[PDB]
RNA sequence: CAAGCUUGAGUCUCGUAGAGGGGGGUAGAAUUCCAGGUGUAGCGGUGAAAUGCGUAGAGAUCUGGAGGAAUACCGGUGGCGAAGGCGGCCCCCUGGACGAAGACUGACGCUCAGGUGCGAAAGCGUGGGGAGCAAACAGGAUUAGAUACCCUGGUAGUCCACGCCGUAAACGAUGUCGACUUGGAGGUUGUGCCCUUGAGGCGUGGCUUCCGGAGCUAACGCGUUAAGUCGACCGCCUGGGG
């Protein structure tokens, strides 16, 4: 059913400085979603998860729902 | 590491062309190129064991080659060891 | 490492025996094809050829009767760790001489049966049967 | 570093040396040498006012440059000597106008090392500049009390202070002691630790050892006479009162400071 | 975990949209998750004897829908 | 000498001078034959998290090809600065003159 | 013994993935403590209680600060490592593995008694550090008794540096190396192709879970990653206690 998002598009690392395609995989809490749910390979979801701490490191995206 | 022009340059003077790098005489050259570079990285990282392992396994392959060339013919063996520093 | 290859052939018969396969396939030696001609001679195989000249292969063609593998027990006797070597009034006589047992002597590769109407003896190799 | 001596005799069997081979051989700068006589204790009245004090070999006195107001002047380490008056090692830097001083070494310091002094000096270990200027969070020693008067903490061989908190003319700083303490911005402190940490790894290994460095034998109250101490003596070992000095002021608890014009400064005591 | 009360909704929504958060951030499950120390043996075993269940139930279903009963 | 690509936020009451910060640093790296392979000044943003006390910030990001040690010092003038709130330096596998995607969206 | 051969074993070339290792920084959440504001009669804890904390103003809540430790989500019978083990992000130094197409050496190989090196946790030495947790110990319960399980506290230790120790249900309770023997579904990492149309399939490797065939096994079960069929070498065993 479900299929990865960055396998239509060749992508050779995930960029930490984009937002889109990076606020989606973050949650409403802030957590990040596991490729369970949101249907990604494991080749990405590593530079994925590897993307969000760098981007919550420099405060384009938060840690938590709060702050 | 070594890096592609340090390979390329010793095996140059060892080997007798430049696509000769699967002879014994180079490939001890290069072990003990990498070898004696490492000696700089364990001097001041002695707890690296992991590391450390890799650099046993250059000098445990190094005597066995070494050993190999002094069964075949002892005169490129003396001959190697004099141009390279080592004992033995 | 890969220190018997006479036990690595007696295998392959062994096991394409057990799994119903039509032929064998394996990296070529004297004493290799010498065995295969035993056997060959023998009655136990279908017919062994040779291709191939910097890798030689023995392509072997196994032997069926009914549903049942020809070559009831293969094995080895003399091996790198225990070498043995029988003479003339010694050599065994597998299953009371309805099996063979390939024997390298002075003069080639050959049976008990030949061995010792020939009177000559030397090391067991194999055991057929 | 610390070596320990083979017990080839008694009295080198413990001895654990601390040695140092950076430390300068030879004398030391002829014009900053002064002479200090000993005391053993003595007073201007002639008695023993501080017990335990007497002998050891002679030393003379290096002055040493506390308070760092060569300012704007870069200056180049050349020794690090031994100081006998101090359980810091010294330094002979020297200035590029033909001065030479001596500071007290810090953990980094070394032969060739560049120092500074002034509002301008970067961070670095060795240079000496005002808290105002020090960054909040970093180790500093040679702490002066007052503007302008010398530094005064974190002077022996490897102490420091912690620049904890600034707000207007003080800043807080945690003392080796392990206390808070408010100082005036204005005052002048030396960036890192102070050197020659291992000094507290030795051991002296003999009763000379001491000897030789001006201390005289203690003996025990409780092993005197009920006219010479309070704990006195009886048959056999006997002690059955509290402990207390050789004056009547008991020990193992009793606080002893009064000073009520420097309390303000005081932000936490020790513990 | 946030929520803004929106234009007509009432205190039974808001109510609703509260709990249904908190089981989607998950909040309540991790406190009582920390609310006690678990050695490293019990949480590996404690997952391995999940996967083992997940697995059996997995196989069970296709196994089921490959059986034919009654 | 190899790729690394450094971004830097500076506090946002301190913005005037940011420009000058720019040519101060690249002429550093540059007398080093270091290259400045992207330059984008993001400017006003707002942050994700309180660093600080404050909201806000000035974003630099910049891309250099440059040898070892001329990033050490650097780094070591953000760890002893105060303009800078934060400081990264990345390595990177290729050199990537490309734009990001903020900035032409902005 | 002599010469040779390339199939075993290696060297070079371009790449890919990885919590592999050592060193140095840095970020956020949370716990505890200190200083202050607001505020009042409880808090905390349990099967039920009590010890304890609190009217000398606790707990709760808000704002500052100190400090130490571990890295939520990602996260997965996922990955890496000879094993022990390795989980925030970044930089520096560094080991191995695998894949593609060649080039090169030419048996240089396997195994290994003694020997050497690595080796969880606890423990030991010296000097630091110490938030949380917590042997010992103390108090309160429980109980016929309770040197325990439960509760409130709490030192060593856990953390760092450098040594020592060399032990674990150090387990896959399964030595290392090599060859052969029906299958199926996954995971993970490469790689050649096909109207590459595409958010489509056909091959080829490495590693890795599950089920199961022959066979083997006392049975349970193992089952191409064997405990099947075989070879090389090493270790070990010989009734239960003592
Ligand atoms: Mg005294
Ligand atoms: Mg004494
Ligand atoms: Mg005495
Ligand atoms: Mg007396
Ligand atoms: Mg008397
Ligand atoms: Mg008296
Ligand atoms: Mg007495
Ligand atoms: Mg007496
Ligand atoms: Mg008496
Ligand atoms: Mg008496
Ligand atoms: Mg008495
Ligand atoms: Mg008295
Ligand atoms: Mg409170
Ligand atoms: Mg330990
Ligand atoms: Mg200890
Ligand atoms: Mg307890
Ligand atoms: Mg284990
Ligand atoms: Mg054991
Ligand atoms: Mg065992
Ligand atoms: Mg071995
Ligand atoms: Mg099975």
């Amino acid at each position: 059913r479900k299929f990865c998002r960055f396998t239509a598009e060749g992508v050779q690392e995930i960029d930490y400085k984009d937002i889109a395609t990076l606020k989606n995989y973050i949650t409403e809490s802030g957590k990040i979603v596991p490729s369970r749910i949101t249907g990604t390979r494991a080749k990405y979801q590593r530079q994925l998860a590897r993307a969000i701490k760098r981007a919550r490191y420099l405060s384009l995206l938060p840690y938590t729902d709060r702050h | 590491s070594l890096s592609t022009e340090a390979t390329a340059k010793i095996v140059s003077e060892f080997g007798r062309d430049a696509n000769d790098t699967g002879s014994t005489e180079v490939q001890v050259a290069l072990l003990t190129a990498q070898i004696n570079h490492l000696q700089g990285h364990f001097a001041e990282h002695k707890k690296d064991h992991h590391s450390r392992r890799g650099l046993l396994r250059m000098v445990s392959q190094r005597r066995k080659l070494l050993d190999y060339l002094k069964r075949k013919d002892v005169a490129r063996y003396t001959q190697l060891i004099e141009r390279l520093g080592l004992r033995r | 490492s890969m220190q018997d290859p006479i036990a690595d052939m007696l295998t392959r018969i062994r096991n394409g025996q057990a799994a119903n396969k039509a032929a064998v396939t394996m990296p070529s030696s004297k004493l290799k094809v010498a065995i295969a001609n035993v056997l060959k001679e023998e009655g136990f195989i279908e017919d062994f050829k040779v291709e191939g000249d910097t890798k030689p292969e023995l392509e072997l063609t196994l032997k069926y009767f009914q549903g049942k593998a020809v070559v009831e027990s293969i094995q080895r006797v003399s091996r790198p760790g225990l070498r043995i070597y029988k003479r003339k009034d010694e050599l065994p006589k597998v299953m009371a001489g309805l099996g063979i047992a390939v024997v390298s002597t002075s003069k080639g590769v050959m049976t008990d049966r030949a061995a010792r109407q020939a009177g000559l003896g030397g090391e067991i190799i194999c055991y057929v049967a | 570093a610390v070596v320990k001596c083979k017990p080839t005799s008694p009295g080198r069997r413990h001895v654990v040396k601390v040695v140092n081979p950076e430390l300068h051989k030879g004398k030391p700068f002829a014009p900053l040498l002064e002479k200090n006589s000993k005391s053993g204790g003595r007073n201007n009245n002639g008695r023993i006012t501080t017990r335990h004090i007497g002998g050891g070999h002679k030393q003379a006195y290096r002055i040493v440059d506390f308070k760092r107001n060569k300012d704007g002047i870069p200056a180049v380490v050349e020794r690090l000597e031994y100081d006998p008056n101090r359980s810091a090692n010294i330094a002979l830097v020297l200035y590029k106008d033909g001065e030479r001083r001596y500071i007290l070494a810090p953990k980094g310091l070394k032969a060739g090392d560049q120092i500074q002094s002034g509002v301008d000096a970067a961070i670095k270990p060795g240079n000496t500049l005002p808290m105002r200027n020090i960054p909040v969070g970093s180790t500093v020693h040679n702490v002066e009390m007052k503007p302008g008067k010398g530094g005064q903490l974190a002077r022996s061989a490897g102490t420091y202070v912690q620049i904890v908190a600034r707000d207007g003319a003080y800043v807080t700083l945690r003392l080796r002691s392990g206390e808070m303490r408010k100082v005036e911005a204005d005052c002048r402190a030396t960036l890192g630790e102070v050197g020659n940490a291992e000094h507290m790894l030795r051991v002296l290994g003999k009763a000379g050892a001491a000897r030789w460095r001006g201390v005289r034998p203690t003996v025990r109250g409780t092993a005197m006479n009920p006219v010479d101490h309070p704990h006195g003596g009886g048959e056999g070992r006997n002690f059955g009162k509290h402990p207390v000095t050789p004056w009547g002021v008991q020990t193992k608890g009793k606080k002893t400071r009064s000073n009520k014009r420097t309390d303000k400064f005081i932000v936490r005591r020790r513990s | 975990p946030v929520i803004k009360v929106r234009e007509n909704e009432p205190f039974d929504v808001a109510l609703r949209r509260f709990k249904r958060s908190c089981e989607k951030a998950g909040v309540l499950a991790e406190v009582r998750r920390r609310e006690f120390y678990e050695k490293p043996t019990t949480e590996r075993k404690r997952a391995k004897a999940s996967a083992v269940k997940r697995h059996a139930k997995k196989l069970a279903r296709e196994n089921a829908r490959r059986t034919r009963l009654y | 000498m190899r790729h690394y690509e450094i971004v830097f936020m500076v506090h946002p009451d301190q913005s005037e001078q940011v420009p000058g910060m720019i040519e101060r640093y690249t002429a550093a790296i540059t007398g080093a034959e270091g290259k400045i392979h992207r330059l984008e000044d993001w400017g006003r943003r707002q942050l994700a998290y309180p660093i600080n006390k404050l909201h806000k910030a000035h974003y630099v990001l910049m891309n250099v090809e440059a040898p070892q040690e001329v990033i050490d010092e650097l780094e070591t003038t953000f760890r002893f600065n105060d303009a800078v709130i934060r400081s990264m330096v990345m390595r990177t596998k290729h050199a990537v003159t490309e734009a990001s995607p903020m900035v032409k969206a902005k």
